[PDB]
């Protein structure tokens, strides 16, 4: 596997454990209760790093949707994810070390309802 | 680092991108109206001279005007003192509005 | 008879976007000129 | 008629328009009483419903009394030629 | 108009955010059902940032008018936000869109 | 007729329009009993269905009692010129 | 007729509308029995099909009883003036 | 007629509409046998094709039995005023 | 006629529709033989072309038997009222 | 006529439509020979041009033999009500 | 309407992604064929990022309505996704687009 | 329809690129001419990156249908790519655009 | 809680004290007199800073809407917000220190009325 | 035209900004009510930067014309800005938009 | 002559982008000072 | 056409920029008034970079034609720039827009 | 059609650029005048990078067709570039735009 798929799977193994639905993209016949997690496949740069290994930058985005009725709970999900996926993730072939996390929240009215949309981006150095 | 080229191209070309989408939706408006006319004007006197006379023109820059040139066509769109209305351009307004807006969005999304 | 024609019109405005783009362009040219001394 | 029965038919439960409906009903009664034979001093109870029916017609026609059609921005009405036309025949046939 | 269908009006009353508890719990007022007339149900594909949903854009009609404030309707088991309301002399016409 | 028999045909299953339907039915009965010869005291049961059918026609027409056409936000109706027109040919043919 | 034969023709395999169809059929039977000569206490079996045919017409017309035309946002009907018009001639020709 | 001979003309090759076509054909036979003189007990084979032709007309009209026009999402139909109209000139001319 | 001559005129070189055309031709032959004088057991060869002409008309009308018009996205047709109208006059004039 | 004389007028210069034009011409000859009095065995050469003209009219109409009008992707045609109409006034006036 | 053509409805039932095997294998439920009416086949050029494809945007009509959930149709040997379903009193009308 | 004009159909059959010779030479299958009906010739200005060209966007109509695969047409001495084909019961209608 | 929500709550607990209405977004049935505050959820970058702690950049935006009839009062609200939220904000888990504040104003005619729209951005380094 | 409704015209007179007190307090001139004719009230969703508002875009009609300058109207208890005024021979027609 | 209209007006919120690029400029200038002074 | 209104034509004759005095003072030629026919006055909101102005976009019609060059018209006390002039056999039609 | 006006066709024949002299002097072939029918003259404002010009977009019609290549027309003393030519059976129709 690429590091992309290794990390993406490790992220599902985490988030899918919370008991909220986790999806890559909602299909039309599929009913999703709020709150729910979107997760998007990592980008990955690679370059030579030592005479014996590559290293690179892998960027993971998970994306949390909830109704705005209770913000403390939504922020509880955001904190619970960041606490589960940092500072480092180990998998079979790759080690991931957090370099940055960026949290951005929007209030979204696209759907005739006031939803909270939090994007969590995490930049991992990888080796 | 060369980003100025991208902004320059946007400044230079998007005029024609908007003009093209307007022209395409104007043509589609006429085509759909020509169909919709026979779709509802079927009380049985049809020569189709109305449908021979739905046209459009580029009446201004980034402005296209569709026009039903047949003289009685208002009486058909709105009805009369003796006739029920059989509206034919209004149902196309409801279509081409959506296509135009979503295609202009897709030019910038 | 009377010429009871019907019109429908589709039209667009770009001139505001045009000026917003000019504003962004000259801001990036500001960056260009300070990067040249750096 | 009462007002309350026209009111019930048109489903109008408030009182905001009783001033208009009382004039409409007074008008319909006067017209029907004009259509009877000259001797007849009272509207036969057989016809008492016509007052109500035409009153509802007139209630709907408020703002379009002189007009065969009314339109604005996709609200449009077209009105029949004569409120009592259906009943001119019945009144005739009853007295002849 | 045939006024066959029954609509339940609602007002979702917006609460003030409480920073001590991180909540802004709204409350729903909900009214007795009214006879109305409504367009046939659509279930269009609407394409949100997270994916597809079955949207419904529609118009609903009632005779005369209602005394009270409203914001949403529930009809045919679908809940809609009112996005326009158009007030004729003897009739009221509401443009409504499904939420979600 | 009963109200329930009209109620069944138009598919209603609640009470929220009874006060209108009652007055509509009462009006249809009065009208039909106006069309019969003067000596007739009651609508004969042979014709009872007419009271139902017109009661449905009027139920649809509600809010349009005088109007030949009605457009409201893309919903368009056009109405038959006379509710009892079909039945005049039966009533007259029956008594004469 | 049975209900089941109208049901079969219109291809309606569930039971969600039997309450309406039974009223429609009861209405069509009553009307046809009104069009016969005054002496005739029973609908001739030669005509038993008309009840079914008109019932299907009326089933289609549900929600448009009094309306000559009906349209909304891509769906339009226009209706013929009289359900029994084709059969008035046949009933006449059979009794004359 | 057989069902199969109608089935062949409309190009059907499966069983999924037999219960409708059966009732359509049975209705056409009843109607045509209503149009012949009273002494006629059976449609003469000379006319058997009429039952087929009208059975096809009605198959197209299915879901529009009362309607002069039918528009559904950019499909639209307009219907002939009377299914047997052409054949009245043959039937009458044959018996008289 | 043969099938092959209708086939040749309409330019239809495959065999995908012979099941329909054979029924159409059988129908046109039966109708023409119905329009002749009652005594006449055989279609005169002078008229043998009518079967072919009407069969082509009907070939075109496949899917519009009862419809005076059909419209669909990009395509629409309008049909003449009676396939044999041109020939009713010739058949008459020949026998009278 | 010859085929070549029709072929020349419609501007054709190849063989790819001969089997249609042959049947069209053969039908036109049969029809015109149906319109003449019973004693006439052949179309007199005085009328031979009619067979050509109608053969061209029908060539245009090919694929629309029953249709008042035909619209196909912005191309719209409407057809004369009767191909021989002009010539009836000549044929009848000549024999009578 | 002439309801000549036969349509097969389908529901493609979306499975939960399995991170132990990197699979999210859906499953198709498929129904008995129904008589329908459908527009003439188009085969338009559609111009995707990877190139041209023969698309078909169409409408399909059925008498009354179906009890069961659906998502795709197969008809004329083409498979379509349902993108709108419009529900009239006695008739159901599906807007459908070919997949691929 | 008057089917006066004669069209030659073609299929340009796409070859698989050969990296040993840097060629992907297609091959043209070309068919016998068919009677068709076609709109009057246009010669519009079309404005490509390298400059103006005389384009022609048109529609062509044939009775019934053809058994065989096609991709281009040659008619009036102009070669067109087919960009839509629309399959009615007794008639086929092709939207075509000139190449170049 | 994240620093985002901790800051956002402290922002409400300040601005909501002036008695003018404060909102994250206006809903259609909700009547808001002028002047009023819109307040928008902070962005946060987080990264390693010492062997013992993260640190990061938390970006607050508050958004003051007034009719243009009296500019001195509108500016008084601007200055009151700045003076309350700077130089430092302390809360339960986090400290915030003003890195910069950027004030930008527009004359807004979108609503058929001449409004003043002031945007206040404050970039807090956070520890 | 039925001129049933009563409109109050207004002129909002723009004052010069006073830099010593930071005020530009306008003043309203307001006129006697005039008989007018007006479209049915709409209450559309309008979607501003700060959120949703109930807007109303409308047309108002008066017989002949008014001698005096105007800028806003108040009618039905809603205040509108005039955004076009059209001056026919015997009639004046004002396009108006609600403020807020 | 009744006229139906569709208008499209095109926007870009460049006031954020300007502030970003200006912040970058002002940040770079600190380096130039640290180098020369 | 009723040619009631009187229009004054003008030509604003463009001078060449004088760099020694930084002036390019144009000069106006102005003609005798002509009988014309003109649309009813509009006063639309036009939304320039500095703000709102009362614009007027209009059409003016004159019998036969004028011998002489023109560029602006003054009518109803408003000055317009001619932006199109259309030349029929017996009639001339000018599209005009107010300046400012 | 009344074919009253007289049109002069032209072909501007494009020369190959000469790098020794930095010239690519084209040459005009010009033909005998033909009877034609033409729309009334427009003089629209067209708004180029350097400023306003009096543009004229128009249509010109001639009976049957011309044997010879063309590119521009001169008529009414205005020179146009042909931008479309539409070839009916008995008639040719040219869409033309003024140069400058």
């Amino acid at each position: 596997m690429t590091p992309n798929l290794q990390l993406y799977n490790k992220a599902y193994e985490t988030l899918q454990g919370y008991g909220f639905p986790v999806i890559s993209r909602k299909e039309m016949q599929q009913e999703i209760p709020y709150p729910f997690f979107v997760i998007k496949m990592p980008e990955s740069n690679r370059s030579k790093y030592t005479f014996d290994s590559y290293s690179g930058d892998t960027n993971l985005v998970i994306d949390i949707w909830s109704v705005s009725d209770d913000l403390g709970h939504h922020d509880g999900l955001v904190k619970r994810c960041i606490d589960d996926l940092t500072p480092s993730v180990k998998t079979n072939d790759y080690d991931f070390e957090e370099d940055d996390t960026n949290i951005t929240q929007l209030v979204d009215d696209t759907t005739n309802q006031e939803l909270l949309h939090t994007s969590i981006t995490i930049s991992y150095k990888t080796f | 680092d060369a980003l100025l080229n991208q902004f320059h191209d946007m400044k230079t070309n998007i005029d024609d991108d908007v003009d093209d989408i307007l022209q395409e939706n104007a043509k589609e408006y006429v085509v759909r109206a020509k169909l919709k006319a026979r779709e509802v004007m079927n009380k049985g006197y049809w020569t189709g001279n109305l449908s021979r006379n739905i046209r459009y023109k580029k009446t201004g820059d980034l402005q296209y005007t569709i026009t039903s040139h047949a003289a009685y066509s208002g009486f058909l769109e709105f009805g009369t003192r003796y006739m029920e209305a059989e509206p034919f351009m209004w149902p196309v307004y409801e279509v081409i509005r959506k296509s135009t807006v979503e295609e202009l969005k897709a030019l910038f999304e | 008879m009377t010429e009871y024609k019907i019109k429908a019109t589709i039209e667009a405005s770009v001139a505001k976007f045009k000026r917003q783009i000019d504003s962004a362009v000259k801001s990036v040219q500001r960056f260009k000129r300070v990067a040249d001394q750096t | 008629t009462t007002l309350a029965d026209v009111k019930k038919r048109i489903g109008l439960k408030d009182e905001k328009q009783d001033e208009q409906l009382e004039e409409i009903i007074k008008s319909c009664e006067s017209q029907l009483l004009s259509m009877l034979p000259i001797e007849v001093e009272q509207i036969p109870e057989r016809f008492s419903y016509m007052i109500k029916e035409v009153a509802v017609k007139r209630y709907n026609r408020i703002g379009a009394e002189g007009m065969t059609s009314e339109a604005v921005d996709g609200r449009s009405n077209a009105y029949e030629l004569n409120d009592f036309k259906e009943y001119e025949a019945i009144i005739d046939n009853y007295f002849n | 108009m045939r006024y066959e269908d029954r609509v339940i009006f609602q007002l979702e009353q917006v609460a003030t955010y409480n920073p001590k508890t991180s909540k802004k719990e709204n409350t729903l007022i909900t009214y007795d059902a009214i006879p109305c007339n409504i367009n046939p149900i659509s279930r269009a594909r609407k394409q949100l940032e997270f994916g597809d949903v079955k949207n419904d854009v529609s118009v609903l009609r009632i005779k005369e008018s209602i005394s009270y404030p409203v914001s949403h309707v529930l009809v045919n088991g679908i809940r809609y936000k009112i996005v326009d309301t158009r007030i004729y002399r003897h009739e009221t016409s509401y443009y409504i869109e499904e939420v979600n």
